[PDB]
């Protein structure tokens, strides 16, 4: 196989990021830890802290098309019933 | 070295499930393409299944399909399994673009990924159309009609590449018989086109969600996305077991289940589901050709993406503005398909119409446009000079 | 839990343990389901229409 | 979009005290808004390094800054993946927030800009 | 759209089989078929279910080699192939009331009775459609709808105009089992009858999917919890800084 | 910071008296997740290769 | 670094049919290889064009094939195409097996690219023999038939298997759609196949005929192998055009032109001239069970042959004994097929047994046999010590 071209990325050992020193990393064996909690007590007013910032973006907009659509949805349920027959025959063609 | 490394076919996936360095804080999302990946699966599967029981001609084809439904045994499950597999591949595949659009995977190096993504985005569209004429129903015939259609558009050629489609005066059993075969053939295209989807993946890896290297931190595939993967794997399961068992026609559209009739189109005609945006799209230009363009366009405009982008980083994680506009697409996105939903009538022409400035606008105005400013606010945020 | 530590003695359960369970299981999950199901619909089943006759 | 494009356009901005006292507020809200800083991050380390300009930059780096920024990346991954914010008081406060990779990328920016300009210089007799 | 055009909207009856856990009431599937036999199979085709499906279902062995006898069907021409009848048999399919399209319309103003075989399928609506379809004819179109020779009204079909015209009377047939034949009850039967003819798979479709949706759930819940075991490692995992001199 | 001062990982550290429980609680939840998916699997297999066994309308005793 | 060379896509592409490294010695058997790749090509564009017109269901599926000969446009252009392109696909298979065979192409590192081969040998009979079936000629029905019941030859779930298959009593209608169902998939299993047996062929490289490395001399494939290629197709397709224009039906049988029935099976019935070898195996042991036993262990012994061939040098080129054998070999097998050809009568099926016997021996005992001589012979007749 011959050579490709360079890239972003390589693999272990030589990954291609940038020289690490000095940071130093501790961890524990799943074993050794507490059956599975977290869940609760601790991390359940930290749960749905997420979604609490972000819910604007969403909400908003959401808000924006939903009033949007229902508003446009009864001026036609209006003008196809039988008072609004009038103004739908000024609008239609 | 370990004999998953050194094999020929072993390494291969060792290198791309087992070994394969990902980024430590990819999130669930990140999950939509192994969903993807199933969905080939077990649409190939039961299709293939339903195809022992299932006849081409247009005589035979609707009742074949009614064969399957009846005598054969957990016919049933297959065809409300494809059936319902080929809503949820499209679920799932929105999403999946979705991602890639707030993410802002489609940049970077990552371009030729998104390129792939877009082709088997169009070929999935393809093979779904083909495969729902095969029921022929009144929407199979009708749709089947309507789409071929699109290409009389064409300039001079264009009755003759309908007229070469249908094999015939208008739809009928050449147009089945062949749109069988056809059916059958591109999934393995798509699957194809998946392998290379993949390929460009592997070179450059996945992406995070802070839109930074990932560089600095990896986790093997093995032993926590293969066990993350089946999460999503198994809720994607029960959700689509749900409708399958409980309610497997609500996706579905009640008049393809009166056999397809050449002298008369349902008024309650209307598109499966997941094409409505497009055939929004297509019927706010009154005018033919332009319909049919605007509606390509709507398509292939995902394109343009990595070009008028004009940020400096990567994701919508830390833009405001972004973020705001990018959920202004979404929705309006879902009102385009619930526009395409209704009739054409006074309040609702106008509104499809302005949704689809909204669509286009997102891609050629507000996302370059938005980028630009933000990258501003940015500098002047912390510089002083 | 000492359950396991009896049954299995801190080994994962074995692949030919898993199988040998698997299809204890198919039987027995399905008789308790088709139960269920059948004395929950008593009544509306063809069983009961037919005593009827 | 370059770096020497939108250096351009802010310091336009901050120079001119109309156009300042108007804009440095929102845009220092939009960087608070932002929530990177809750991460440990500085902007520059936000900066999308795929490309040879950045890249170039990256290594032109004092290696005291560049093992810093090392470990900021991988915090902010760890925090991430773990779905919470770093600790209130390890946040970048404002004045830490320095535009450090920035002099580098423009350096960089011209370096190349003149390059490309010197390989189609026309000639006039 | 005018509501007229829609079709008023038919309400949701309490249908003993809607539900994950509910079987098809076959008691009343039973009903269904003398209903249908007696009173709808005149115009129309149940083209799509063969007699053998009966067997199980609403009736016995043989009670349905009986009604199937009751017809004849074309048989393999004898030794000089002279074409000849035979009565029907379990393998068979119910025959329709027409041999072709165009009889089918001579008999009905010109209208085509459409095969129920998946009539609720075919209907939004479905159960709650068909059925309401059948019991509300009201007496009298309302005030200024001029209605078309041979047609009827009916507010629950689309254009409230309906080819078909009112058949469902009480007590036009004396129920097996000493049911009152109201004219709704009857209703209900056949829709029932229809539902099943249309969805044969029900019952045994329910079930499965109760077995489906436990099994799924315990896995769901079991890889959550299995995940979070493998991830431990990585999720509590600390890193602490000390810039080299 | 000395890189011999461990941190503190008493927040997940849990207080042994039952040394293999977090074993016993993960390998129970391997090994049961396992029981239900050969059971599922077998069932998959099962519906598709008999989905090719005689149909009813073929079983036409003559 | 060249464009060729960078693309991830094109580098594939470059190192297997560009700047892949080829001994300069190989000869014309090496030609084979591509000829094969291009038969799978030509069965499957054939094919699925042809797809467009058949019908599976047995009492259309003749008649659709007579369809494609009278009424589809060049429809007895595709029809004689793939029927030819089927045989010849077989007579190049031999070759490139044959030449392989001669040249120990099967041995030292390249065991696993003969492995792979052997799967698809197995496999491209399989896709062969169920296409056959869906002309639904009298050969058709009867094929169907005797080759599903090979399998009743399992001891105890025998018959059920058998019926199973069949999905009825016997063939029927349900047998002859899964048949076609099944013959559309195979092509692409055979195709993924393909590129396992190419992928194992690109770490090692190909052999030569002396036998002995081409490291020291090699010259790439692009500009003289892509050339050389180009000759052997061009003679293939004008053979195949000799066939196809002139002489359609002389590799057929005439039975197939005659409805398939099954209350008659013809005196003329006769299996594939490229399944007559391994008929004639069958038809030589009187015992049911051993009967097809040793039928697929005939090919299954292929498999044998790296570890029976014992010659410390690899090919045929220098031995005089072994080519000799090579050759008693080739001719048996066309002996075994032409016993296959013929009736069960006297002379016959004593040759029949005589050549099954040499067949079999030849893997198992003259090729171990001869070669330790030939290992031995060419020490002695130089060794002075
Ligand atoms: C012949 C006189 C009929 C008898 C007796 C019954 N039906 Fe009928 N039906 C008939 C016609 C003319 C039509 C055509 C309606 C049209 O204008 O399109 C129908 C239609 C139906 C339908 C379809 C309604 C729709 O949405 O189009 C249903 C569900 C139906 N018929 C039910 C039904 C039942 C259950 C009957 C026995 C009680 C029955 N029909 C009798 C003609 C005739
Ligand atoms: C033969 C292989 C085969 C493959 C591979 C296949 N299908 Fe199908 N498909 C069928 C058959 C047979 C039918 C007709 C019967 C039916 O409706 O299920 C069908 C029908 C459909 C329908 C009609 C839905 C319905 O049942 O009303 C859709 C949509 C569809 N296929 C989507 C897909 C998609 C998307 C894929 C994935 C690429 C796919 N199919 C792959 C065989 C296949
Ligand atoms: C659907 C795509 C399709 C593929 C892919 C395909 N075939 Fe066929 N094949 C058919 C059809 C249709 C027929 C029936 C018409 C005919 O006889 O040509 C057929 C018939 C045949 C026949 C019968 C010969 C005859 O009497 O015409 C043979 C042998 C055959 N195929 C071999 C092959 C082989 C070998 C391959 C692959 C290497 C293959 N086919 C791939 C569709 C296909
Ligand atoms: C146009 C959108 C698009 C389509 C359509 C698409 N992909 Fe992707 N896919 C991408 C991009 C871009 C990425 C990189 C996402 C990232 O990690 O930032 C990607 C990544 C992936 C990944 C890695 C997991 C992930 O979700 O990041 C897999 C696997 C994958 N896709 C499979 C598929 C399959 C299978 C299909 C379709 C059958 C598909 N993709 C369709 C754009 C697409
Ligand atoms: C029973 C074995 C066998 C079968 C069947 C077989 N191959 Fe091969 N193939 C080989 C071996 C071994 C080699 C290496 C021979 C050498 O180059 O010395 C080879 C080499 C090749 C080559 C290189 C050119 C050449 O002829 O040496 C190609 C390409 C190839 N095979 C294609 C195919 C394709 C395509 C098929 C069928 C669809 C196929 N092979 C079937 C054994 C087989
Ligand atoms: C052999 C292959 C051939 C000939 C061509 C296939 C390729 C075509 C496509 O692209 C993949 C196509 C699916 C298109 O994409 C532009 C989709 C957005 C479809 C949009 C679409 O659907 C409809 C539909 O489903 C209907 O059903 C009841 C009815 C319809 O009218 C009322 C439509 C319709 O008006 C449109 C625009
Ligand atoms: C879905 C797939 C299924 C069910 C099974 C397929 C796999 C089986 C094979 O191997 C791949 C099989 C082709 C076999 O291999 C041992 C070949 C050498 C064929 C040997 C073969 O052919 C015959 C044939 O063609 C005939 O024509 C009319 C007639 C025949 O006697 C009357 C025979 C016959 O007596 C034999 C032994």
């Amino acid at each position: 196989g011959p050579p490709s071209g360079k890239t972003y990325m390589g693999w272990w050992g030589h990954m291609g990021g940038p020289k690490q020193k000095g940071i130093t990393s501790y961890a524990v064996s799943p074993y050794a830890q507490k059956p599975l909690q977290g869940i609760f007590h601790n991390a359940v007013f930290n749960s749905f802290r997420r979604f609490k910032s972000q819910f604007l973006y969403v909400l908003i907009p959401a808000g924006i098309y939903w009033y949007w659509w229902k508003n446009g949805n009864e001026y036609n349920e209006f003008l196809y019933s039988k008072a609004g027959r009038e103004e739908l025959e000024r609008v239609n063609v | 070295m370990a004999f998953r490394k050194s094999n020929v076919y072993l390494s291969l996936v060792n290198s791309y499930i087992i070994d394969s360095p990902q980024p430590s804080s990819i999130n669930y999302w990140w999950n939509m393409g192994s969903l993807l990946g199933l969905c080939l699966v077990i649409q190939i599967v039961t299709g293939i299944f339903m195809a022992m029981h299932y006849s081409s001609n247009i005589e035979l084809a609707f009742s074949s399909v009614e064969h399957i439904m009846r005598d054969v045994h957990n016919g049933y499950i297959l065809r409300y399994l494809h059936a319902n597999g080929a809503s949820f591949f499209f679920m799932v595949m929105f999403m999946h673009m979705a991602k890639g659009l707030y993410y802002g995977s489609y940049r970077s190096p990552r371009v030729t990924l998104w390129n792939v993504g877009v082709i088997i985005f169009t070929l999935t569209i393809a093979t779904a159309f083909l495969g729902y004429c095969c029921v022929y129903g009144q929407m199979s015939h009708w749709g089947a009609t309507v789409i071929t259609n699109l290409f009389s558009a064409i300039p001079f050629v264009g009755n003759d590449i309908v007229s070469w489609l249908w094999g015939g005066f208008s739809v009928s059993n050449p147009t089945i018989q062949r749109f069988f075969a056809l059916h059958y053939l591109v999934p393995f295209i798509i699957a194809a086109m998946v392998i290379m989807h993949l390929m460009a993946l592997h070179i450059h890896g996945s992406s995070n969600p802070l839109g930074i290297t990932g560089n600095l931190d990896r986790i093997p595939m093995h032993s926590y996305f293969i066990f993350k993967d089946l999460v999503t794997v198994f809720l994607f399961m029960l959700i689509l077991a749900l409708f399958v068992f409980y309610s497997p026609n609500t996706l579905g559209h009640p008049d393809n289940y009166i056999p397809g009739n050449p002298l008369v189109t349902p008024a309650s005609i209307v598109p499966e589901w997941y094409l409505l945006p497009f055939y929004a799209i297509l019927r706010s230009i009154p005018d033919k050709l332009l319909g049919v363009i605007t509606m390509f366009a709507a398509i292939l405009v995902l394109l343009v993406l990595p070009f008028t982008d004009r940020s400096v980083v990567r994701g919508n994680t830390f833009k405001v503005l972004s973020k705001f506009f990018f959920f202004i697409f979404v929705f309006n996105f879902v009102l385009l398909g619930q526009i395409g939903a209704c009739h054409v009538e006074v309040p609702y022409v106008l509104m499809g119409q302005i949704a689809t400035f909204i669509y286009f606008a997102y891609f050629l105005i507000i996302v370059p446009v938005i980028s630009t400013i933000e990258n501003v606010l940015f500098y002047i945020g912390r510089v002083n000079k | 839990s000492s359950l396991y530590k009896t049954f299995f003695k801190r080994n994962a359960v074995f692949v030919g343990t898993i199988f040998a369970g698997a299809f204890v299981f198919q039987t027995v999950f399905d008789t308790a389901i088709t139960s269920w199901y059948e004395n929950h619909n008593k009544g509306k089943l063809w069983k009961d229409v037919k005593a009827k006759i | 979009q370059s770096f020497t494009s939108i250096a351009r356009i802010g310091d336009y901005i901050l120079k001119s005290p109309v156009l300042s006292k108007l804009c440095v507020p929102v845009a220092n809200q939009f960087i608070n808004l932002a929530g990177y800083k809750k991460l440990g991050l500085k902007f520059d380390d936000l900066i999308a390094e795929e490309n040879p300009i950045m890249q170039t930059a990256l290594r032109r780096l004092p290696e005291d800054e560049s093992y810093a920024r090392a470990y900021r990346i991988i915090r902010a991954h760890q925090t991430e993946l773990t779905h919470h914010l770093l600790p209130r008081n390890e946040w970048i406060k404002a004045q830490e927030d320095v535009p450090y990779l920035l002099p580098y990328i423009l350096e960089a920016e011209a370096a190349a800009k003149e390059k490309d300009e010197l390989d189609n210089i026309e000639v006039s007799k | 759209m005018t509501a007229a055009e829609h079709g008023l909207h038919a309400p949701a009856y309490a249908w003993s089989h809607n539900g994950p856990f509910e079987t098809f009431d076959h008691a009343s599937i039973r009903r269904g078929y003398q209903v249908y036999r007696e009173v709808c199979a005149a115009c129309h085709s149940l083209d799509r279910v063969a007699w053998r499906t009966l067997v199980g279902v609403s009736h016995t062995n043989e009670e349905v080699r009986n009604m199937a006898e009751e017809f004849e069907y074309d048989d393999e021409p004898d030794e000089q192939g002279n074409p000849k009848k035979r009565p029907g048999k379990l393998s068979d399919y119910i025959p329709g009331p027409y041999p072709n399209e165009q009889a089918a319309r001579a008999a009905n103003q010109g209208a085509l009775p459409p095969d129920l075989s998946l009539i609720v399928k075919a209907r939004h609506g479905g159960c709650d459609y068909i059925f309401s379809l059948l019991t509300g004819y009201p007496d009298e179109p309302p005030a200024g709808v001029a209605l078309p020779p041979g047609s009827n009204y009916n507010p629950y079909f689309p254009g409230g105009s309906i080819a078909m015209a009112r058949v469902l009377f009480d007590d036009m047939v004396e129920y097996e089992d000493g049911t009152p034949a109201t004219t709704s009850q009857m209703a209900k039967d056949v829709t029932t009858f229809l539902n099943w003819c249309a969805e044969p798979e029900h019952d045994e479709r329910k079930r499965l999917g109760l077995k489906t949706v436990i099994i799924l759930s315990s896995l769901y819940l079991l890889s959550i919890w299995v995940k979070k075991f493998k991830w431990a490692g990585i999720k509590t995992r600390k890193f602490v800084f000390n810039p080299p001199k | 910071k000395s890189t011999y001062r461990t941190p503190n990982f008493d927040d997940v550290l849990k207080e042994n008296n039952d040394a293999d429980k977090g074993r016993s609680y993960a390998y129970f939840m391997v090994g049961a997740m396992g029981l239900l998916s050969s059971a599922g699997a077998k069932s998959t297999v099962e519906t598709f290769i008999s989905s090719m066994t005689a149909t009813a309308d073929v079983l036409a005793m003559a």
